[PDB]
């Protein structure tokens, strides 16, 4: 039984800092979609001007 | 960098492992995952905003669409406004997931010091050699009550005794 | 082996790469791995060693020598990897 506690009491700790990680992550990604708009400008604008 | 978050996740992931409630709980780390590997290849990826007037200008000799598209692009250079999303949703499930691991942790942590105490209650008090059934009786009232039970049951035959302590007969 | 040594067309492959995705095959790593996912599993390592460690990669570029070091963090990178 005391086998059994000492994996959980070791997880229930660190368990919360991937669950605070994993949402940070998320948020970066959210950002990342300003970039992608930025960089899809950026190549329809070099495409119009290859074309001329 | 975002190495940081994801070195923490992945040796998390090997100790997810070692926690059988997970379903899609590595799935939702797994796609954290595939959506952060698809913004740094974006990241990477990157043409610069603005075309070149210095090079890709005076390349032209129809210019007169140059400066169109030059200034529209710096006029729009905004292209999308942010978002962050992840400040009501984040601390609501933050509450949640921080309860339970309290909980879980202090829960478990008592558990800890009861079964130490408990290995200690066998190994400091155990009569073993000289037991009374006084004394069983006395710590569960259980020995009485199936007794008891077996005697108004009408049945002087406790199944189990002999089934790993002897027995013996003549027949 | 025969399978991981597969290169699809008209795309090179850094040098920086080519040595880990050689070194799972020689240490035997991917012996495991069943032959329809090498091809899934040789994009993904690449990914992995992007992700985990670009660290490793850049010391593998850079150093352009294997040092024993070198070769310790790449067997546990690889160990991780095949793990997942």
């Amino acid at each position: 039984r005391i086998d059994s506690v000492s994996q959980l009491q070791n997880v229930a700790e660190t368990t919360k800092v991937l669950f605070d990680v994993s949402k940070e992550t998320v948020e970066l990604e959210s950002e990342a979609f300003e970039l992608k708009q930025k960089v899809e400008l950026a190549h329809e604008a070099k495409a119009v001007l290859d074309s001329w | 960098a975002k190495s940081a978050a994801n070195k923490l996740d992945w040796a998390k992931v090997i100790s997810s492992l070692r926690i059988t409630g997970s379903t899609a709980t590595q799935l939702s780390s797994f796609k954290k995952r595939n959506d952060e590997a698809r913004r740094q290849l974006l990241e990477l990826q990157s043409q610069p905003t603005e075309v070149d007037f210095s090079h890709y200008r005076s390349v032209l000799k129809n210019t007169s669409v140059i400066d169109k598209i030059e200034s529209y692009v710096k006029q729009y250079k905004p292209v999308k406004i942010d978002a962050s999303k992840q400040l009501q949703v984040i601390e609501s499930f933050e509450k949640h997931a921080m309860t339970n691991a309290k909980e879980t942790e202090s829960l478990v942590s008592k558990e800890l010091k009861d079964l130490q105490s408990t290995l200690d209650n066998i190994q400091s008090a155990r009569p073993f050699d000289e037991l009374t059934v006084d004394d069983l009786t006395k710590i569960k009232p259980e020995i009485d009550a199936k007794v008891e039970e077996m005697v108004k049951k009408g049945k002087w035959d406790v199944p189990g005794y002999k089934d790993r302590f002897g027995n013996l007969n003549v027949m | 082996l025969t399978q991981l040594l597969k290169q699809n067309q008209y795309s090179p492959l850094a040098t920086e790469e080519q040595v880990p995705l050689i070194y799972a095959g020689v240490n035997g790593h991917l012996d495991g791995i069943e032959l329809s996912r090498i091809g899934e599993f040789e994009s993904s390592f690449l990914s992995y060693l992007k992700s985990n460690h670009n660290e490793l990669l850049t010391e593998i570029r850079e150093k352009g020598e294997l040092s024993k070091e070198l070769l310790a963090s790449l067997k546990s990178a690889t160990e991780s990897f095949v793990a997942t």
